[PDB]
Order: C-alpha cells, then sequence, then structure tokens
RNA sequence: AUUCGGGUCUUGUAAUUGGAAUGAGUACAAUGUAAAUACCUUAACGAGGUUGGA
C-alpha cells in the first residue's frame, strides 16, 4: 500500500541518509513548519513579507539550504526532506573523506573523536554550515580520525 | 565464433571464443575501424563490433527496442551526428542505398567526423546548428527517420522544429533524452515525462520508451512516429 | 593606536640608493628585521636561515651566520628543518627567531649562536605554517597554518596558547600590530578576519567581487579575483590586502567592503594582471610597499583622512618574485627577499630577471 | 586560455575541488591527463575536471571535443597544482574525472547542473 | 513495499471531476489544499475526460468548470476523452503510476492501490 | 508475481586482519549544599562481549 510503501520510502532515507528511528520524523515535521509558516507567504511584500523573507530566505544555511534562488522554499518540502537530511554531521561529514562510509563515522562522531574545528560535537546530528574546518582536533591521539586522511582529496558534494 | 542475423536488418550477433554476445554491423568499408572497435571476419564477410556503451542505439536495441526503423536503403536526418560514432553504424546500417545526414555544430569535433565522412558515401557531414534547418535546408532532402541525439535543455523543441521540415509524414523519431542536460536538478524520472508530453501535444504517437541504463545513466530514447 | 606618522611626503624615493646581495640558496621565502644594531633574517626552501648585519645602511647586509637543516631531521620534533621553510619572525626583544614551514613545525632559535632552542609541533598531518607575525613588544607569536587554523604562541613560555577557528581555505598570510589582536587571510575564501584575541571575537570582511557586477554598478555614472594572498595592518583599525589580480585593498574595521581600492597595481603581462606577492604597511605611518615579479617595489602613501592611498614612487632596481618586504629605520632602508619562484609554489610563467638574493633601498627624509 | 569553452566563478571552482575529495574517500576517482581520456573513451566518467594553468594549453586541448561526442559535462579549475593537491597527490596533475561520486552525488549534481546554465540549456 | 521512488517535485496531481465539484460547491481551495499536503510544488492537471465529465455537469451548476479549466490544473491531453473519468485516469495512471491521485471516486482508489506508487487524495 | 519468463548476479563461512575501539575504577581540585566539595564538571589513571513460516 502507499502506507506500505511509504514505509518503504522511510527505511529508504534510513540510510539515504544514516539515522535509526523517526529523525526522517524530526526533519519532516520540520520541513512542514518550515513551508507552513513559510508558504503562508501569501501575500505581497508586506514589509513583513520583506523581514521573513531575507529571513527564512537566510534559512541558508550552508550544508543546508538550497544554493541561490527563491523565493517558493517549498521546493524544500521537496529538497529539505530530501535535502535537510545531509548537510548536517550525519550526513555531510561522511562525504568529506574522514568517514569510511557512514557508520564508520557516527561512531566516532560520538566515541570522543570527530570534532568541528574545535571541541568535538557527539550531538550526532548536529548541522554544517562554513565546513572547511570540520576536521578531527583529537586533542595517544584520536587514531581512526588522524591518520586515515584519505580525505587529503575528499573533493565532493 | 559464429555471426547471425537478428530481427532487425543488417545487425548481427556474435557466438564468441568464451561464449560473450555482442552486437555487430556489416562494415561498409572493410578493413577499417572508425573508433577503437574490433573487426570481424566470419565466412570472409567483415563485421564491426557495436559497443552499447558508447553508441546509444546499441544500448536501446539491448534494452529491448520491438522494431528498428533504420534497415537497408533508409533515409535518416541525424541531428548531433558528434565524432562519427553512431552514425558509421547507422551508416553500416543503411548501406549504399540509403542515405544520412549529420548534422554537428561542434567544429572541434566534426574535425573527426570529416574523416568518417570521408571514407563512407552514405554520410553527408554538416556543420551547422540544428537549431536553424533553415542552414542546412538546401542540401538535405526529406527522410523517414530523424535520429536525434543533441545535449540542449529545449532539445525536444530542436527535434520536432526539424521534424516539421525534413520528417515524412508516418515517419519515425528516434529521441534521446539528456536528463542532466536539460536540467541536473529535476529528477530524471520527471523530465522523461515532460518531454515525450511535448512530442505528444504536438502530433508524436509514442510507439516505445527505453530507460538506456546500464549503458547510460539519467538517459532515455524515445521512439514515435510523426502524423 | 592610530596612524601619527606622516613622512610620506617628505620621501626622497626618486633618489633613493639600491643594491642587492646574491645568495647561494634557491628561493628565499621570507625576510625578517629585528629593530630595537639592526638584523635580518632570510629563510630558503633550501633549507637554510641565514642572520645579517644590516645596521651600517652604507654597506650591503653583512652576512654573520647560517644554519642548514636537511635529510638528517627527518623525524616531528628535530632540531632542524626538513621541508621547505615558508616563514621567519624575529622576536620583538632581540633573543629568539622562529622558523617554520612543509614539515608542520615551529623552530625557536637564539639569535646568539643560531642554535635551536625549543621546537614545537603543530600536531596535524596538514599543518604546515605559512606565515608568522608577533605582537610588537610582545613575546606573543600568531602562525597561520594550511589547516585553515591560526595556532598562537608565548614564546618565553615555548607553549602553545590556544587555535584560532574561521577560515575556509589556507591562512596565507598574516599581520599584527601591538594590540592582542590580528589580521589574517584566506586566499580563496576571498575573506580577510581580523582576530580580537581577548574579546574572543572576529570580524569578516569580503572580496570576490563579481566583475559583471561591478561593471553593472558602475555604470550608475575588471579583473576576476580568485585569492587575496596578503596583507598588512597599517594601525590598530586599517589595514591592506593583496589579491592575485592586482588590487590592492584599504579597508577599516567598521566597514564591510574595501574603503579603497586600487585595481592592478601592478599593471599587466589575452590580459593577465600581476599578483600582489608582497605587501608591508609601515606601522602607524601613511606609507606602504606592495611588490610584485614586474620588476619594481611601488611606495604609496595613505591620505590623512585614510579614505584613499596613492602612488609615491617606484624602486626599479628590484627584478625578480618579491616573496617578503621589510622596513627598519635609523633614514628609512626597504628590505626585500627576491626568489626565482613564489613561496608556496604557484606557478609563474616567465619572471624578468629572475634572481636569489636580497634587495636593499635607502631613503631620505 | 583557449581551450578553456566557459567560464567558472571561483565559488564553483571551489565546489569542485571539493566534489573530487569527497570522491577520492567515498567513490572512485581517475588522476591524470591520459587516465581521464581513457575514462572518456570508456564512458565511465561522470564529470571531467580541466585545469586552466596547464603548459602546453593543447595537453588538454582534445578533452572538451572528446567529452562532447560522448557527452561527459567538464568543468574547469584554475590551479592544476591545486586539483593534484586535491586529488590526494603531492604533485600537480592537469586534468582528472570522477567515475563514481559516492557521498558527492549531490554535489556533483549541482555542478553539472550549474555548468548547465552558465552554458545556456533549460 | 519493494517499490522503489523517484518521485521529485513538482508532484504532478491528476484531479478528478468529482473532487472538483466537490471543492467548488463547498469553497474548498484545491490548488493551496494539494501543496498544502503535499508539501512542495505541485502541478495540478485534470485530464480532458474528466474535464470534459465536468461540462456536461456546467449544463445546470456553473462553476466548477470555470475552476476546472483554470491553468492551476493544466490540461492533461490524454488521447481517450470519450471514456468515463474514472476509466481515464486508470489509463493515464496505468502507464505513469508516477502522477499522484486526487479523487472522490473511492471505487478508482480501490483499484488504484493495486498499482504501486500512487499517492492518493482526497476530501473527507 | 513468475504460472514462465524475466532480471541480473556474490553469498556463505558458527574461515583467517585490523586501534593501546570502549567501557567501567584512580588521585583530581573543584563551579560546589565554605561541610553536597568526590555526587556533579573536569582531568586523567588505568579498562569491550511482531507477526506469519519448519
Amino acid at each position: 500500500s502507499s502506507r506500505l510503501d511509504a514505509e518503504l520510502k522511510l527505511a529508504g532515507e534510513f540510510g539515504l541518509k544514516n539515522k535509526k528511528e523517526i529523525y526522517r520524523i524530526s526533519f519532516q515535521l520540520s520541513k512542514i513548519r518550515r513551508a507552513a509558516r513559510d508558504l503562508l507567504t501569501r501575500d505581497e511584500k508586506d514589509p513583513k513579507r520583506l523581514f521573513e523573507g531575507n529571513a527564512l530566505i537566510r534559512r541558508l544555511v550552508r550544508v543546508g539550504v538550497l544554493s541561490e534562488d527563491k523565493k517558493k522554499l517549498d521546493y524544500v518540502l521537496a529538497l529539505k526532506v530530501e535535502d535537510f537530511l545531509e548537510r548536517r554531521l550525519q550526513t555531510q561529514v561522511y562525504k568529506l573523506g574522514l568517514a569510511k562510509s557512514v557508520h564508520h563515522a557516527r561512531v566516532l562522531i560520538t566515541q570522543r573523536h570527530i570534532a568541528v574545528g574545535k571541541q568535538i560535537v557527539n550531538i550526532p546530528s548536529f548541522m554544517v554550515r562554513l565546513d572547511s574546518e570540520k576536521h578531527i582536533d583529537f586533542a595517544r591521539p584520536g587514531r581512526v580520525a588522524r591518520r586515515n586522511a584519505a580525505r587529503k582529496a575528499e573533493a565532493s558534494g | 565464433i559464429t555471426v547471425k542475423q537478428t530481427n532487425m536488418e543488417n545487425i548481427y550477433e556474435c557466438e564468441f571464443n568464451d561464449g560473450s554476445f555482442r552486437l555487430c554491423t556489416r562494415n561498409l568499408v572493410p578493413n577499417f575501424n572508425v573508433y577503437g572497435e574490433r573487426l570481424i571476419k566470419y565466412e570472409g564477410v567483415e563485421y564491426r563490433e557495436w559497443n552499447a556503451f558508447r553508441s546509444k542505439l546499441a544500448g536501446a536495441i539491448l534494452k529491448g527496442l520491438k522494431t528498428n526503423p533504420i534497415r537497408k536503403g533508409t533515409k535518416v536526418l541525424y541531428l548531433g551526428a558528434a565524432s562519427g560514432t553512431t552514425i558509421s553504424h547507422v551508416s553500416d546500417i543503411i548501406e549504399l542505398n540509403g542515405k544520412a545526414y549529420g548534422v554537428e555544430f561542434s567544429p572541434r569535433v566534426v574535425r573527426e567526423l570529416l574523416l568518417v565522412a570521408q571514407r563512407r558515401p552514405n554520410i553527408f557531414p554538416l556543420l551547422a546548428d540544428a537549431r536553424f534547418p533553415q542552414s542546412y535546408k538546401s542540401v538535405v532532402e526529406n527522410v523517414d527517420v530523424l535520429y536525434v541525439d543533441i545535449a540542449q535543455p529545449d532539445q525536444t523543441d530542436i527535434a520536432i522544429y526539424n521534424a516539421k521540415f525534413f520528417l515524412k509524414v508516418n515517419g519515425d523519431m528516434l529521441l534521446v533524452i539528456k536528463a542532466r542536460s536539460i536540467d541536473v536538478t529535476k529528477d530524471p524520472k520527471e523530465i522523461y515525462k515532460t518531454e515525450v508530453e511535448k512530442l505528444e501535444n504536438s502530433n508524436f504517437e509514442t510507439i516505445q520508451i527505453i530507460n538506456l541504463d546500464p549503458y547510460d545513466k539519467d538517459h532515455a530514447i524515445v521512439l514515435s512516429k510523426y502524423k | 593606536g592610530r596612524v601619527f606618522r606622516y613622512f610620506g611626503d617628505k620621501l626622497l624615493i626618486s633618489e633613493a640608493k639600491q643594491s642587492f646581495t646574491r645568495v647561494g640558496e634557491n628561493n628565499l621565502t621570507c625576510i625578517s628585521c629585528f629593530q630595537p644594531r639592526l638584523f635580518a633574517y632570510t629563510v630558503s626552501k633550501d633549507l637554510q636561515l641565514t642572520k645579517y648585519d644590516i645596521t651600517d645602511f652604507s654597506k650591503r647586509p653583512k652576512k654573520l651566520k647560517y644554519a642548514k637543516g636537511g635529510a638528517k631531521y627527518i623525524p616531528n620534533t628535530t632540531e632542524g628543518h626538513y621541508d621547505e621553510i615558508l616563514t621567519v619572525a624575529a622576536s620583538p626583544d632581540g633573543k629568539y627567531v622562529v622558523t617554520g614551514g612543509r614539515d608542520r613545525k615551529l623552530i625557536v632559535w637564539s639569535t646568539e649562536s643560531l642554535s635551536p632552542v625549543k621546537v614545537i609541533p603543530t600536531k596535524d598531518r596538514r599543518g604546515e605554517v605559512l606565515s608568522l607575525a608577533f605582537r610588537k613588544n610582545s613575546d606573543q607569536l600568531y602562525a597561520s597554518c594550511a589547516d585553515f587554523k591560526i595556532r598562537t604562541y608565548s614564546i618565553n613560555q615555548f607553549s602553545q596558547l590556544e587555535i584560532l577557528y574561521g577560515h575556509h581555505d589556507i591562512v596565507e598570510d598574516i599581520s599584527a600590530l601591538a594590540m592582542e589582536r590580528c589580521v589574517t587571510v584566506g586566499a580563496r575564501d576571498r575573506t580577510a578576519m581580523l582576530w580580537k584575541i581577548p574579546d574572543e571575537t572576529r570580524l569578516t570582511f569580503r572580496g570576490g567581487d563579481e566583475p559583471q557586477k561591478l561593471l553593472r554598478r558602475w555604470m550608475k555614472e575588471f579583473f576576476c579575483e580568485g585569492s587575496i594572498d596578503v596583507v598588512s595592518m597599517v594601525d590598530d583599525f586599517h589595514f591592506i590586502t593583496g589579491s592575485d589580480n592586482g588590487n590592492i585593498c584599504l579597508w577599516s574595521l567598521a566597514k564591510k567592503k574595501p574603503i579603497f581600492t586600487e585595481r592592478i597595481a601592478h599593471g599587466i603581462l589575452l590580459l593577465q594582471p600581476f599578483w600582489i606577492t608582497s605587501l608591508y604597511a609601515i606601522p602607524y605611518s601613511n606609507v606602504f610597499i606592495s611588490g610584485s615579479w614586474s620588476g619594481s617595489l611601488k611606495v604609496w602613501k595613505i591620505s590623512d583622512n585614510l579614505r584613499s592611498f596613492e602612488l609615491l614612487g617606484e624602486l626599479s632596481g628590484a627584478k625578480g618574485v618579491v616573496t617578503k618586504i621589510q622596513v627598519v629605520e635609523s633614514k628609512f632602508r626597504i628590505l626585500a627577499s627576491i626568489a626565482k619562484e613564489h613561496r608556496l609554489g604557484r606557478w609563474i610563467a616567465n619572471v624578468s630577471g629572475a634572481r636569489n638574493g636580497i634587495y636593499s633601498a635607502v631613503i631620505d627624509q | 586560455a583557449s581551450y578553456v569553452k566557459f567560464e567558472v566563478p571561483q565559488d564553483l571552482a571551489d565546489k569542485v575541488l571539493e566534489a573530487v575529495r569527497k570522491a577520492k574517500e567515498s567513490g572512485k576517482i581517475k588522476k591524470g591527463t591520459n587516465e581521464t581520456t581513457k575514462a572518456v573513451e570508456r564512458g565511465q566518467a561522470k564529470l571531467v575536471i580541466i585545469a586552466e594553468d596547464v603548459q602546453p594549453e593543447e595537453i588538454v586541448a582534445h578533452l572538451p571535443l572528446l567529452c562532447d561526442e560522448k557527452k561527459i559535462p567538464y568543468v574547469y579549475v584554475s590551479s592544476k597544482k591545486a586539483l593534484g593537491e586535491a586529488c590526494g597527490l603531492q604533485v600537480a596533475t592537469a586534468s582528472a574525472a570522477i567515475l563514481e561520486p559516492g557521498e558527492a552525488k549531490d554535489l556533483v549534481d549541482e555542478i553539472i547542473k550549474r555548468v548547465n546554465e552558465i552554458k545556456g540549456k533549460t | 513495499f519493494e517499490h522503489n521512488e523517484a518521485l521529485v517535485p513538482p508532484y504532478n496531481v491528476l484531479v478528478d471531476t468529482n473532487f472538483l465539484s466537490r471543492t467548488v460547491g463547498a469553497k474548498l481551495p484545491l490548488l493551496e489544499s494539494a501543496m498544502d499536503c503535499l508539501y512542495a510544488s505541485v502541478n495540478i492537471i485534470i485530464t480532458s475526460c474528466v474535464m470534459a465529465e465536468l461540462e456536461k455537469l456546467g449544463p445546470r451548476y456553473r462553476v466548477a468548470l470555470m475552476i476546472a479549466r483554470d491553468e492551476r490544473w493544466q490540461r492533461l491531453t490524454c488521447d481517450h476523452k470519450g471514456t468515463y473519468a474514472d476509466d481515464c485516469i486508470v489509463d493515464r495512471v496505468q502507464k505513469h503510476r508516477i502522477y499522484i491521485v486526487a479523487t472522490n471516486d473511492r471505487d478508482l482508489k480501490r483499484r488504484i492501490r493495486k498499482i504501486p506508487g500512487v499517492p492518493i487524495m482526497s476530501v473527507q
């Protein structure tokens, strides 16, 4: 069923990113209010449409948001769900070499290692923005990330 | 080794020394290959191996193209002839009787098409922009097949325009849909649907829609008949 | 802590005394001058550190002592360099000179014996040292590195104090005065950043302006910037940057955009601009000097209203790739390290009069 | 330079170098002009990256022509030293190719679509 | 349910005639209703068969037609407008299980659930 | 969904590698119930084992 094949979809996103639950639920609801309140544009350019504009538009974000356009951020309702997902270390920290493959990643995110330019960040679902600083930090030292720096060419997206 | 005919004219399959099956065409210019392809003699007749990973037509065949409108003595207008890979295979298929008109607007590449077209009386090279069929109106004739593989966002529209100039009523159009050069943002599968609709909202009768995967990522080929 | 030195108009630049001193080394990457008997220190890709007496403005720099590193020193806490030395800074107290480069080590040497007294590793496999700057009248050292971090040190503790984060590319150049703060440039991030160490805050200034956009707003009445490469602080409230499109920009801490821009400051030679490869504002004055590989050192004067700068003159004996500029006084003496190559290995087609050594210019009034 | 077909703004150039690094880590890349060539000739490459400061220009001049025949998108970066050093090398490289993007799929798809826009298209 | 997904914004939604009538004579903003529930750009369309059927209804119930002929729904040019609305949508979605269907015809919905990957919308 | 066709092709080791994974104890003063102030925060010292279907 659509319920069913949905309960498929979710499990698809279940490592289309990396989660293990219904943080897909988290991000989901997010997308709602984002849209929702947003989609409640409605309306005109009410000086409100204004602040809210460059406002929610300043969703960008880094690793987050879109790229360069809008206005119409319902695109996100498409993305966000399927985009807001990445961004955060939960995603955009495998896609940077260090992490051998999502799993082999969250584990260091937790397990002390993996730190955002000073200070670790166990919160294994932070968010990224101006990333170039997402190194190991470590402070004999964070091993799994300090030598397996095959990320020395992690020119990815 | 063994070579034998297939459901489609002048298109053959090989049994190999090891037990592999690969497409090939009957070599119009024996002893001579256009890209690096393997030349194969069987019962004193030479065939050119047709690599599916390079040629979209070979791909579409291997993905089960019902009926191929390109055969012996067919007249084709080939939009986006490039270096001559695929067009050389349609030259083999069409034989001296038929004719291929290769339109291509990148000089860097028509350079290498020239070499292919010198050796082959079938092929009539044209350095022109497929967006202006007026600029080759005066060299071409009307045709049976409009084979269209051009990297352009409005590729479909270009194809329809050439069609109402050159495609015979009840002729066929093989149109390659390049998702990533129409829009890298959109889903390839949403693109295939909306482009086909352009053909239908003109008057092309969608016969078959193939997905070129393994062989070509984010590509689909449409076969349809102009009315 | 502002600009109070107005000698720009007094400078007898046209009648400057110019000299050059060859070195047997390949590719000086940096020069550091000490000012209370005056000293200069040079470092090279050839792993040589060299000390000169420059106190006699009548004669060329007098070589006193040298120390050469090498393969022997492969580990990184050995007391010698084994990969390209990229930067050198003399301590304001006269006691220390510290070097750093591609072997991810700071090495602090005594000026007395030219011997390593302490080696402080960056502890990162990507932490190459790209630039050094002491806080003036202090032992506090700032090292800009290739892993996007700026590391701070207390030199008479021989320790690392902290690490600063913000840049999104290599931190090519760093400049500091007397305040506990510094300016850095991030190359391809096209930002300059002002670090207020005690306030734990930082200002961010952005370049990388689209030429089509610039032209579009100029029609209200040029060259693409891909990297901001050099930086120098003129006072505690202003600084200058130099880019690989020839732009020399004057910035105020209060403004988001540059308060003034001199485009293609070193000219061109379809069109390619000369990069700014060297930039030194003499502290709290209205003069600064710029260098490229175009054959001359341009000396500029800042307005008294700090809203512009203007070309004072040229020092045309300076052929080669200028890698670093320093100015000492007693009479001004400009010293500049000249190499056949760019400090960092950026590729340079035809450098005219390519050579290895130290350019000197003595200017009166 | 003349083998450069279109203009790449530095933001994109940096997003390319990033895309390559993540592809070393999580996917499969090819590095060097000959290997890049073979990757195009074989149709394996999804994105081709060409440096702008190649010193005889003609060394990579065949790539735009070749990529168009095989319909593989290509992009420029300004430094060959920077592309090689991205690639996981300590020496320069004139051209490279991404065969499988891995954890850069999203990042690549944005590039192959920005170079479409600043090329024409829609 | 073993169904591989590839849906991308904007969703393509076929609106049937019953839904159109319904939303009209109860003042329900059909367009915004779909953007709300799909939480993304939607292209809202109606087959020629559905709108034809409306056309007949329109002879005594004016108002559905205008909304139904609005650009918001864009016409899907089917080859068979003569086939009941139900069968029309079914034969169009049977080859394109891609499009979402908004219908008040619980009979049409039941037989569409059969096809994997068909979002189904309706008004309570 | 298969009925036969089709799809194509890793998958098992109740095989052999990975770090000095980590957890838990030990001063550790302590924002600190001036005594809670070893229980916090450190720091470390040490330290991985529902359903349906035979």
